[PDB]
RNA sequence: CCUGGUGUCUUGGGUG
DNA sequence: GGATTACACCCAAGACACCAGGCACGAG
DNA sequence: CTCGTGCCTGGTGTCTTGAATCC
């Protein structure tokens, strides 16, 4: 039905088990590749977004269609009722309220201070800020990855987003 | 729009990859194993499953429908099956390039004779066209009569080549052993050529011209067959109740039946030169069921008498599958009489008998401006003139009005079909075989007319070399709103007065008033 | 059953003389039985589609083997007409 | 001419055959690259938007 | 990318015969499927009529992709095209 | 041991032929210097014929009809000679399929065989009719069904036991057959169980019409077709059929042309 | 496993459609069939990114038939989970043969011996958690899985989880 | 190309040196030994 | 409609009308085609929506086409002489 | 109360 | 050694054999 | 009533030796 920039995969001689999704392995498939194309040709990196990013695009991208909707004229459950059919208004509202239940930084104030700190493969930055951790013992555990590149920072990374982060 | 509606995206062919199939895709492919040659379960109706006609296979019967895909014997494309032989046999296609990769090769591990160090095979590794540089490797390696265990080691294995020769269905290598001595020619078994074949590596498979993907060149060895299914060998009744099966259905019982007395063999008695009757007898059901005109052997006969319709032979000549029904075919909307001249009418014109065109129809698309036209044509009927045949709705069904009794009642709807009879100054392409040049074609407007002959204005019987004698000539119908345009704004036949062939016209006063007019 | 008009068969299975015929009409009735009611399969002999005329005469009798055995000859008469071809 | 031996040749070759010809195309029943087949025809969405607001889709 | 910028247009800037037929076609077609017609219609009501009619007064809203031997393409509207 | 191709069907003849050959000319001057000759049915269109010199081969089928004319013989080795010699079931309980008669291809039990060691009693689904047409073959034979004597009392019967009754001159017990067969026309090997076994174990068309009004009237005709209105009359004296309204016609019934009263 | 691809669509339009609002129409259409579906090869679509102003080119007019094919390029937000991601979750059923959380769209089954042995159901507490002493897993409970299986239907996709594992659990 | 194929074509059909159809086989054939 | 009409559409440059006498008005046949192997292995269940090329474990990457019958029949004549005829509806050069 | 299948392979004689 | 040898169309005129086994009928 | 012979049906399987040019 829908398809992409990505295409043929015709058949190759050696086949291939470094395909199966495998976040450990940094497998992503053949659609998730490091170096994308976009719809002009241009190399792209692999946009992965953490929880931050995602809640405020998602949720600017419904009040700006909503307000065209309006001719030009906050809250999660009414940023939801903008989509088209009852199937369309549950996927929408549960992301919404996931959302809402699991993302440490909720304004763009605080996302923008965790955009610039953040911005080393693509993947594993992106790990790093959806996965809140406390100290450099549980970074490496629970994402076996980060242990053999010596680069660590990893106190501070999780030093700020701590102390970015606000009471609850 | 005859095709029910699949929500797969729809697409053209850009490419078509030949190829060969792997003993591996044949079996993912199939839907069942082929084992017995027995049709019918017993003859007590219901054929017999692991059978030729097994229903997996697909339904050539309007109420059985396909245990495989659901769809009706319509839509049905057929489902393969596959057979297993008991031994690899030879592909009877492919014996003179098995013969010429033999001389290319180690007949022990299966390397290519000359390196990158030789200057004059380095240059013929260069050349692009695959066939090309085989035979200019094969040409240079032809002479090297030894294979090398050591460079001019090359993973050689020291073995000096037979010269491999062709008697029929079997290849004789004749090794010379280490002045003259006495040769030794065993006979090269296909079974012993397919170990070889599989040992040959990857950059070697290059090398010769074939494609590690689509042709490796174990696969030109037969090892399991793909059983067409019954859309491709269908059953006739030549009286009614009595039916005869296809040439190739008879042959695959044959191939069958021989496979399983292979299997019958190495279990017990085999008096080794049994074993060998045996298994050719097999080569032999194999090669002829691909081609049956094998040079220097007599032909694989019919209880009739006659040869048997092997597959190479469905494809060539006149009747065959390419000249008879792809380069050419028989077509639908179609009339054919015998011809008749008419001073009194133009040019452009052709006068079409009432009976002709009340067979032949257009499917002229309902709209808001001929909506009240149109619902005319559907009271008077099929027998009627002007009327109409079909109403067809946007879903595909057809409304036959000969048998509609409540004609009355129907309402048309915008984007419904009205298949309406023939009427004047339609556009219709108008043809008289042999069509040696492009005016043997020329657009008319048609003039509905009494009388069964098919009427041309006079000036136009020279274009098409056509007189009065008994000549007939053939009308096609276009069955679109694109086709009509693009015979009216370029096949026309004012449009074709002069013709390119000398730049001068084609048509002009003739007999009668040419005479008269002077 | 064929799709054109039974109803100019007499009861032994045989159209009679001096009945007009048009195409598709069955002038020849005969069954054969399906092997294994509501056992038999049509196996008639229409007029020619594109023919019309009179039924002329009938032939009945058996043949070699014993078995019924049938000729119907059909006649009508052709009028010239545009189309037709002559010669010296 | 050769049919069946200009077949099995391109099988045992891997022939690409790239369906620009004219024959290619007919025996496939799509429209050939000739005549009016030559070219593709768009839709001028331009040209579309002189016309008044009433005739807009909805 | 393929695509020829409008100023460097090289192909011959009269309508091709079989370009005619073609936009001729399709545009009868796209009016019998009940298309918004762009040109009064009097008393003309045949679909190859009407669209005769709208190529008469340079109003057929389509565009020619004219296809290169390489596979490049210039575009041309029917609006800008002289017809004989 | 040499065996020679000879032509399928004609190898106990070349064998006769050879005995016949040997025994003419035993203690002449010209003996035929073969020991022995034979064919094994296994081993189609061959002969084997054991002797000392090649020639004794040639001299054997001189001008035998049924004899390949090319110099066709091959030899055998000593190691294959008993192998051309060999000679090669059915216990009663197990199945075999029949081979012959209305009951061909069907499963049966073997109950037991003869005692001389030839024909087996086998048990039968039957295939009966219950005499329903009397005043069979394989391929006009009845569907597959247990003996019912309730049927047979009803219809058309000897009881013999408890549950054993003699219909038409077969035996049923517990409602199966009960028949021998020659052990010759049942197969006992390779037997495949189907999946049926392991189930199991307008008033006014066609009618003659005159026309009363019009340019036809007076003409005979018949009605083609009737949809509505609109007749189809197919005109006996032009060949054409003509469409017509049904104000036009007259009707023949039992008295004259009758009118729309009809 | 949120990301931001570029993706297109086949649109066919029929030729009544053809009107000066064709684009707007498009950009409807194309939100309509595309927004909450899934497909085992990109996930969910959450929302299509800038809908308003997408460029849908040029429309390729079909031979023989009239109506003609648009291929809209554009972006949109995708949801995809992986195998090996570990995740955070909420419980939206608990049974004897496990839990079942919302993690967004869909929803994780985590089977019995893929628990540890202290975790108890115990439906007579009220209201019915997984307990310990510090640990609590009601309706709405953070917990950490660890997604170890993904299975296709190409219309909804199925994964399977585990908190047989380090760290993984109630917090 | 079909034009010029058969504009060639046409006129053969109704038509000391070689002529007509033996020369015209020659060429197209292109032998080696012309008569 | 023989080789020789063929031959006069081409000259009168008539690609449509030539296209549609060969399809439409004859033996027009629609198969389904795997994208990645190219062969007509489909299995199509039209009421239970479902498509599956077994061989490629394919159930998304799947085309339908519109050829003649008698194509469809050569192809299958094909298969079954070992000859594999792969459709791709994409170039790549 | 809508759907609705009648053969093939040759050979010979003819038409333009 | 094979492959090449105009196009389309009409219509009338034809079809497995031999051997073995089983069943039925007639005669003793 | 039993045995033998003849006819019909079904199943399985081949073989005495006997138009011309071109590439
Ligand atoms: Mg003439
Ligand atoms: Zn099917
Ligand atoms: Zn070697
Ligand atoms: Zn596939």
């Amino acid at each position: 039905v829908s398809t992409s920039t990505v295409g043929a995969r015709r058949r190759r001689a050696k086949q291939q088990v470094d395909d199966e999704e495998n976040a450990t392995l940094l497998r992503l498939g053949p659609e998730f590749a490091l170096k994308q194309y976009d719809h002009d040709g241009n190399e792209h990196d692999l946009i992965a977004l953490s929880l931050s990013e995602s809640r405020l695009l998602i949720r600017e991208a419904l009040k700006a269609r909503s307000r065209a909707r309006n001719g030009g004229v906050i809250d999660d459950d009414e940023l939801a009722k903008v989509t088209s059919g009852a199937v369309a208004n549950g996927v929408v509202k549960k992301t919404l309220d996931y959302l809402n239940t699991f993302a440490r930084f909720k304004d763009e104030e605080t996302c923008t201070a965790v955009d610039q700190l953040l911005h080393l493969h693509p993947f594993e930055i992106a790990q790093l800020s959806s996965l809140g951790c406390e100290d450099v013992d549980e970074a490496i555990t629970l994402i076996p990855s980060l242990a053999a590149k010596k680069e660590v920072n990893l106190q501070r990374i999780l030093d700020e987003l701590n102390r970015l982060e606000d009471p609850y | 729009s005859q095709f029910p509606y699949s929500s797969a995206p729809l697409r053209s062919v850009k490419e078509v990859q030949f190829g060969l199939l792997s003993p591996e895709e044949i079996r993912a492919i199939s839907v069942v194993k082929i084992e017995y040659p027995e049709i019918m379960d017993e003859s007590r109706q219901r054929p017999r499953e692991g059978g030729l006609n097994d229903p997996k296979l697909g339904s050539i019967d309007r109420n059985f429908k396909c245990q495989t895909c659901g769809e009706g014997m319509a839509e049905c494309p057929g489902h393969f099956g596959h057979m297993e032989l008991a031994k690899p046999v030879f592909h009877i296609g492919f014996i003179p390039k098995i013969k010429k990769v033999c001389e290319c090769i180690c007949m022990n591990c299966g390397k290519l004779l000359l390196d990158e160090t030789n200057p004059t095979m380095a240059q013929a590794i260069r050349i692009r066209d695959p066939k090309k540089r085989f035979n200019a490797v094969w040409q240079l390696c032809k002479t090297k009569m030894v294979c090398e265990a050591d460079a001019p080691s090359r993973g050689g294995c020291g073995n000096t080549q037979p010269v491999v020769r062709k008697d029929g269905m079997k290849l004789w290598g004749t090794w010379k052993k280490s002045r003259d001595a006495q040769p030794e020619r065993k006979l090269l078994t296909p079974g012993e050529i397919l170990n070889v074949f599989k040992h040959i590596s990857p950059e070697d498979c290059f090398r010769l011209g074939f494609n590690e993907d689509y042709a490796r060149p174990e696969w030109m060895i037969i090892t399991v067959l793909p059983v067409p299914p019954p859309q491709v060998r269908p059953s006739i009744a030549m009286d009614e109740t009595t039916q005869g099966q296809d040439d190739l259905t008879h042959k695959l019982s044959d191939i069958l039946k021989a496979n399983i007395n292979v299997q019958k063999l190495e279990m017990d008695g085999s008096p080794q030169h049994i074993i060998n009757e045996v298994e050719q007898l097999l080569q032999f059901h194999v090669a002829t069921y691909m081609d049956n005109d094998i040079a220097g052997q007599p032909q694989a006969l019919q209880k009739s008498g006659r040869p048997v319709k092997a597959i190479r032979a469905r494809l060539k000549g006149k009747e065959g599958r390419l000249r008879g029904n792809l380069m050419g075919k028989r077509v639908d909307f179609s009339a054919r009489t015998v011809i008749s001249g008419d001073p009194n009418l133009e040019l452009d014109q052709v006068g079409v008998p009432i009976s002709i065109a009340k067979t032949l129809s257009y499917p002229e698309t309902v709209t808001q401006y001929n909506i009240h036209r149109l619902t005319e044509y559907v009271r008077n009927g099929p027998n009627e003139h002007p009327g109409a045949k079909y109403v067809i709705r946007d879903n595909g069904d057809r409304i036959d009005l000969r048998y509609h009794k409540r004609a009355g009642d129907i309402v048309l709807q915008y984007g419904w079909k009205v298949e309406r009879h023939l009427m004047d100054d339609d556009p219709v392409l108008f043809n008289r075989q042999p069509s040696l040049h492009k005016m043997s074609m020329m657009a008319h407007r048609v003039k509905v007319m009494p009388y069964s002959t098919f009427r041309l204005n006079l000036s136009v019987t020279s274009p098409y070399n056509a007189d009065f004698d008994g000549d007939e000539m053939n009308l096609h119908v276009p069955q679109s709103e694109e086709t009509r345009a693009e015979l009216s704004q370029l096949c026309a036949v004012p449009l074709q007065i002069v013709s390119p062939q000398s730049n001068k016209p084609v048509m002009g006063i003739v007999q009668d008033t040419l005479c008269g007019v002077r | 059953l064929k799709h054109g008009t039974y109803e100019k068969l007499d009861e032994d299975g045989l159209i009679a003389p001096g009945v007009r015929v048009s195409g598709d009409d069955i002038i020849i009735g005969k069954t054969t039985p399906i092997p294994p009611y509501h056992t038999k399969r049509d196996a008639s002999t229409p007029l020619r589609s594109t023919e019309n005329g009179i039924v002329d005469q009938v032939l009945l009798t058996t043949n070699q083997e014993g078995l019924k055995f049938v000729k119907v000859r059909m006649r009508t008469t052709k009028v010239p007409q545009i189309g037709d071809k002559f010669a010296s | 001419e050769e049919t069946v031996e200009i077949l099995f040749e391109a099988g045992a070759a891997a022939e690409l055959d790239d369906c620009r010809g004219v024959s290619e195309n007919v025996m496939l029943g799509q429209l050939a690259p000739m005549g009016t087949g030559a070219f593709d025809v768009m839709i001028d969405e331009k040209l579309l938007t002189s016309l008044p607001a009433d005739y807009a889709p909805t | 990318e393929l695509a020829i910028l409008k100023e460097e247009r090289t192909t011959t800037p009269y309508l091709t015969k079989y370009e005619r037929a073609r936009i001729l076609g399709t545009r009868a077609l796209q009016i019998s499927m009940n298309a918004p017609v762009l040109v009064d219609i009097e008393g003309e009501t045949d679909p190859l009529q009407i669209a005769m009619k709208e190529l008469s007064q340079r109003k057929i809203p389509l565009v020619i992709r004219r296809y290169l031997p390489d596979g490049s393409y210039e575009d041309w509207g029917c609006d800008e095209l002289i017809v004989d | 041991i040499w065996g020679v191709k000879v032509r399928l069907g004609k190898e106990k003849d070349v064998v006769r032929q050879i005995l016949k050959k040997k025994l003419a000319r035993e203690g002449t001057k010209n003996p035929l210097e073969i020991y022995s000759a034979f064919q094994r049915d296994s081993f189609k269109g061959h002969v084997y014929i054991e002797a000392r010199k090649a020639e004794a081969i040639n001299d054997a089928l001189k001008g035998n009809v049924n004899v390949f004319s090319n110099n066709s013989k091959f030899l055998v080795g000593i190691v294959e000679y008993k192998d051309l010699l060999r000679p090669v079931k059915l216990t009663r309980g197990s199945y075999v399929r029949v081979k012959n008669g209305k009951f061909k291809g069907d499963l049966a039990q073997v109950d037991e065989v003869l005692e001389n060691g030839l024909e087996a009693r086998l048990k039968l689904v039957p295939r009966l009719d219950y005499g329903k047409d009397l005043s069979y073959t394989s391929k006009f034979r009845p569907a597959q069904r247990l003996f019912s004597e309730a049927e047979a009392r009803v219809h058309e019967i000897r009881r013999d036991r408890d549950g054993f009754v003699t219909y038409g001159g077969e035996e049923y017990y517990e409602g199966f057959l009960y028949k021998t067969f020659r052990l010759q026309n049942l197969i006992v090997n390779s037997i495949n169980p189907t999946l049926n076994e392991l189930s199991l174990f307008d008033p006014t068309l066609n009618k003659t019409v005159k026309i009363r009004q019009g340019g036809y009237k007076g003409k005979i005709g018949i009605v083609k077709e009737a949809n509505g209105d609109r007749f189809r009359v197919e005109l006996h004296n032009p060949n054409k059929t003509i469409p017509i309204p049904c104000s036009f016609l007259l009707i023949e019934s039992t008295h004259g042309w009758v009118p729309y009263e009809d | 496993m949120f990301f931001l691809k570029d993706l297109s669509l086949i649109l066919t339009l029929h030729p009544s459609y053809f009107g000066p609002q064709m684009n707007q129409y498009l950009r409807e259409k194309l939100l309509t069939d595309v927004e909450g579906t899934c497909t085992g090869q990109f996930g969910y679509i959450v929302t299509v990114l800038d809908g308003m102003n997408i460029d849908v080119g040029k429309g390729r007019i079909i031979p023989g038939s009239g109506s003609a094919e648009f291929e809209v390029k554009y972006r949109a937000v995708v949801w995809k989970p992986f195998k090996g991601e570990v995740v955070d979750a909420i419980v939206s059923n608990v049974s004897p043969i496990g839990f079942f959380a919302d993690v967004g769209p869909l929803n994780v089954f985590v089977s019995t011996r893929l628990i540890p042995d202290n975790l108890v159901y115990n439906p007579s507490n009220s209201p019915p958690a997984y307990m310990s002493n510090d640990e609590l897993i009601t309706k709405g409970s953070k917990v950490r899985l660890k997604v170890v299986g993904t299975r296709t239907d190409v219309n909804e996709i199925y994964a399977i989880g585990s908190i047989k594992e380090d760290f993984l659990g109630a917090i | 190309g079909v034009i010029a194929a058969q504009s060639i074509g046409e006129p053969a059909t109704q038509m000391n040196v070689t002529l007509g159809v033996p020369r015209l086989k020659e060429i197209l054939n292109v032998a080696k030994n012309i008569k | 409609f023989g080789e020789m009409e063929r031959d006069c559409m081409i000259a009168h440059g008539a690609a449509g009308f030539l296209k549609e006498r060969l399809m439409e008005a004859s033996d027009a046949f629609r198969v389904h085609v795997c994208g990645i192997c190219g062969l007509m292995s489909v299995i199509a269940n039209l009421k239970k929506n479902q498509f599956e090329c077994r061989s490629c474990k394919n159930k998304t990457n799947i085309y339908q086409l519109h050829i003649p019958y008698a194509a469809k029949l050569l192809f299958q004549e094909l298969m079954a002489m070992n000859i594999a005829p792969r459709l791709y509806t994409e170039r790549s050069g």
